[PDB]
């Protein structure tokens, strides 16, 4: 998922990847690392936390460091968690108020 | 080459860049080193001798280039002629039966 | 795989004499030759090689003035052959044959192949030529019953 | 100086393959041609129509050429696939009506079993072979050689000296009458039943057989015994080279009493129609293909769907009781 | 004795089935498109106003094309297009940039010169009708209303003053002034433009893509009582398709390496099947984009167009492309 | 400030950011979304911290 | 080890990198600077821990 970008082997060779695909393939590698850390233009040494809502489910599931200010207003959130999770331990989750509902 | 301010400059009326030899056009170039150590030598050898002839940017430093896959060449390249308006005025190709 | 020189095909008679080529001494039909398509088979009298291969490099002549002068040309070349019988079912074989009484030595583009005749094995006995058909078919061809 | 000057071309075979491709584009209901061909114009092109050496006016194509072949149209009768047909000129061995029946030129294609004279064999329908080779003897077409392997080492064109003996046989796969001797030799390609021969065949022109109809018998196309080395292959129209289709279509006065009345100065022009839509009471309703054979032209919607082939005669009177009928062949 | 005619529709028509008639795998055809023939056709071949030889199609002539056949690429249906001859209103370099001709096709906002209106695609209209001073194609007829009521060409004498405009139906500069008048089409959206459009052809667009958007197409605009109509070929009357292929060195490096005199002819082939180890094995059409000639079997698929050119020098990290314009 | 770069299309054309506009102009988005993460030739995990 | 992607200066100058040099210049930079935290696939809001 961190679209990484491949050329070829040695230099001069035939096989790369492209200009072309040079671009949006690094482009959204950006958006991606700093869309859940930046949110927006700017990243946040701080971090940043990406509001889900009582309004959308009762439920929301599984993002291991993407963390959570939730609402509970519109309707109860039920809150499951990755699982089975192999050998990985170390994850911490986030899940906060931007608000108390 | 010319890009004014902000952005290279497009010809009046029919909006295309301006292209031209520019300084130190013609120029041997070095092969300095590195490619051989850089290559390690692969490419059925050749590794600095294939080089990559010529043009393409990838030098990196470059008004011309911008970001294609493809730099087309309007020498060796035909339309033949035929017909439609547009077309070329020397075929530079043509076709007999 | 089975490569290189060669492509030899050689004759017997006597077995004091020797392995001689006929066909063989040629570079150039060496190239029809081919492993996977390349077969002979022989019926009596006749020998069947095939070569599903063919380009020629002196076929073509040149000048072609009649067309040269109507182009205002120069150069340009005819595209000409000699005339080999192809089968037209798909792949397309061409073959050669020794006719005269069994080999005689020269072989030659075909008047035509009595189809897929390589591929046929060749019995004295019962005399036919088998082959099995693709889709698993058993073909035979046989002469019988002048009446 | 022309500095690239090239050359290419397109071999007879795609002339099938459009062929073969614009069979397949015929649809039932969804998604491919519909066809429904007209008659009309009971109006007479001049006094003269009737008159001998008259040439009806030649059509014209346009929106307003199209609204006037639109606006006569007396009838419409749909076409099913299975009256289209691939043919190839017929040509059997030793008729007299057409010249040389004992002469054949290298890769004529011969009919045998057609007729009493050519049948050799009782109990088969009609043969098609093709005539590899031709006497040695005979005359080039191009007239500075006079040998036939020359000619043909050139690839002019070659008429031999010699005629037919017999008219060729046998399945087999080579097979002109090679072994005792003769100048012609002959290949076999499949045998035809006799009831498409008798009811599609016409003495100029054989129906050729379709490769998915063929799929569904080699055997009763004779296709079955042969060797072909791709499998199934049944592409057989490619070996023919078959470059022309057979339209065929049946009147009756029944479907259009109205144009087959006494009296009619019948229809003058014919113009055939693909994927017209019917007429609709409103015209927000959503379009619909047309199923069934005749349309008179007002169940059709107002030029729905194209025209791609327009005509004009001499008038042609339809009789009730009568049945007519009309072909329309295409070499694409 | 009857006269009779085929609409010049039936050449799109044909396009049309033929444009269904690619596959995917089943049933439907699949094109190849092969170039070979590294020999030298003579050692003239180089020289200017040198032309190969006129091809030969036989059984024999296949073989041989079969035989030198150096390598071979298919064709995805996206790569077919229909197109009509481009013709731009205003373009100095070609004659007459303003002066148009009864149903001329004018592409509009597809260059400075061209462009009325930015931020919108390239606009396609033809032009109804043209100034009444002219010139008539027959010299007998000083009248373009009785050139054209007698229906011989008629060349107009007054330029247009401006490109036309407006999604409307006929606009045509009709009401201020002008002697060209103007019916709109469509409105060709940037990204075709630019990928699709040679300076002398336009793309035109498929009506099953049409059934995507009419409105990338700018066509959702227009009134076509039929209800969902999309048959717009059948209005510009394209019978010309415009095949595009990729030639790549990665695929065949063998005929990239430096030193190749390069491949004469060209050929492609429809439906060819897969090399199979044994015979007896079931046929495969063939998928991949590439396949050196071996990979395909002996003969396999049809071979519809054959081609022979003077050499071309491919050479690897070179990309080379080829366009090919049937017209029905 | 992220400072995306537009992109060229397909072809040699004179629209877009001309790779030497690319040259400085994702070196800096690095060092933009860098810096405020990596503060100096090094990225932290923990995060930078700024005085 | 912010593997700073260099430009030569000016536009059209001769010196540069390279488009090659770039590549891997340009990924491990990604890789070295995001797998810090992006850690693999996805970045985590939460950090990124390596045991």
């Amino acid at each position: 998922m961190k679209q990484n970008i491949n050329i070829g082997n040695v230099v001069d060779d035939g096989t790369g990847d492209y200009l072309r695909k040079g671009g949006i393939k690094i482009n959204e590698n950006f958006d991606e690392l700093y869309y859940e850390l930046g949110d927006g233009d700017v990243p946040y040494s701080a971090g940043a936390w990406k509001t889900y809502n009582a309004s959308s489910g009762q439920t929301l599931t599984a993002e291991w460091g993407k963390s959570y200010a939730i609402n509970t207003s519109s309707g109860r959130v039920t809150i499951n968690l990755p699982k089975g999770t192999v050998n990985d331990y170390n994850k911490v989750i986030r899940a906060r108020d931007v608000f108390a509902t | 080459k010319l890009t004014p301010t902000g952005e290279i400059e497009h010809d009046s009326v029919t909006g295309e860049a301006i292209y031209e030899p520019g300084p130190m056009a013609g120029v041997k170039y070095p092969l300095p080193d590195d490619y051989n150590a850089e290559n390690n030598n692969s490419i059925f050898q050749g590794q600095l001798p294939s080089e990559r002839r010529k043009l393409m940017s990838p030098l990196f430093d470059a008004s011309g280039t911008t970001f294609a896959q493809f730099r087309d060449l309007v020498n060796k390249r035909l339309k033949d002629n035929i017909g439609n308006p547009r077309d070329p005025e020397n075929p530079t190709q043509v076709k007999i039966d | 795989i089975i490569d290189s020189a060669d492509k030899g095909i050689y004759v017997l008679n006597h077995d004091e004499k020797t392995w001689k080529r006929v066909f063989g001494n040629t570079e150039e039909e060496r190239r029809r030759i081919q492993p996977g398509y390349a077969n002979m088979s022989t019926d009596g009298k006749l020998v069947s090689l095939s070569s599903s291969n063919f380009k020629f490099l002196s076929d073509n002549v040149v000048n072609d003035p009649e067309t040269a002068a109507k182009y205002q040309l120069i150069g340009a070349v005819k595209y000409e052959f000699p005339r080999e019988w192809l089968a037209d079912k798909h792949y397309h074989m061409m073959a050669f044959i020794a006719d005269e009484t069994s080999d005689w030595e020269t072989f030659t583009p075909q008047p035509m192949k009595y189809y897929a005749e390589p591929f046929f094995n060749w019995s004295k006995k019962s005399n036919t030529r088998c082959w099995i058909n693709n889709s698993d078919r058993a073909v035979v061809v046989y002469a019988d019953l002048k009446y | 100086d022309s500095s690239v000057i090239y050359r290419a071309i397109v071999t007879s075979k795609f002339r099938t393959e459009k062929m073969l491709n614009f069979y397949n584009s015929i649809g039932s209901g969804p998604d491919k041609n519909t066809i429904f061909i007209t008659f009309g114009r009971s109006e007479p092109w001049s006094s003269n129509e009737n008159e001998v050496g008259f040439a009806p006016p030649y059509p014209t194509d346009s929106v307003l050429g199209v609204t006037d072949m639109w606006t006569h149209m007396m009838g419409t009768v749909k076409v099913l696939p299975s009256m289209l047909d691939a043919v190839i000129p017929r040509r059997d061995w030793g008729d007299t009506r057409y010249p040389d029946p004992y002469t054949f030129r290298i890769n004529d294609i011969v009919v045998c079993n057609s007729a009493p004279y050519n049948a050799t064999e009782s109990g088969a329908g009609w043969l098609v072979y093709r005539c590899l080779d031709v006497p040695d003897t005979g005359m080039c077409s191009i007239a500075s050689l006079t040998d036939k392997d020359e000619c043909l080492k050139l690839g002019g064109k070659w008429t031999p000296s010699a005629r037919s003996m017999t008219p060729p046989e046998g399945r087999g796969d080579a097979e002109g009458t090679i072994e005792p001797g003769d100048g012609y030799v002959w290949e076999y390609l499949f045998e035809i039943p006799p009831d498409v021969s008798i009811n599609r065949c016409t003495n100029e022109y054989i129906v050729v057989p379709w490769p998915e109809e063929l799929k569904e018998d080699p055997t009763r196309w004779g296709y079955e015994d042969n060797l072909t080395w791709q499998q199934d292959d049944f592409g057989l129209i490619y070996r023919v080279k078959a470059n022309t289709i057979r339209f065929k279509a049946y009147l009756d006065s029944v479907y259009f009493p109205e144009a087959a009345l006494p009296g009619n100065k019948g229809f003058r022009q014919i113009s055939i129609i693909t994927n017209p839509l019917e007429a609709k009471a409103h015209p927000n309703d959503p379009n619909v293909k047309a199923e069934k054979d005749y349309y008179d032209p007002e169940d059709l919607m107002r030029h729905s769907g194209e025209m791609i082939y327009m005509e004009n005669r001499p008038p042609i009177i339809m009789a009730m009781d009568q049945t007519e009928e009309i072909n329309i062949l295409f070499t694409f």
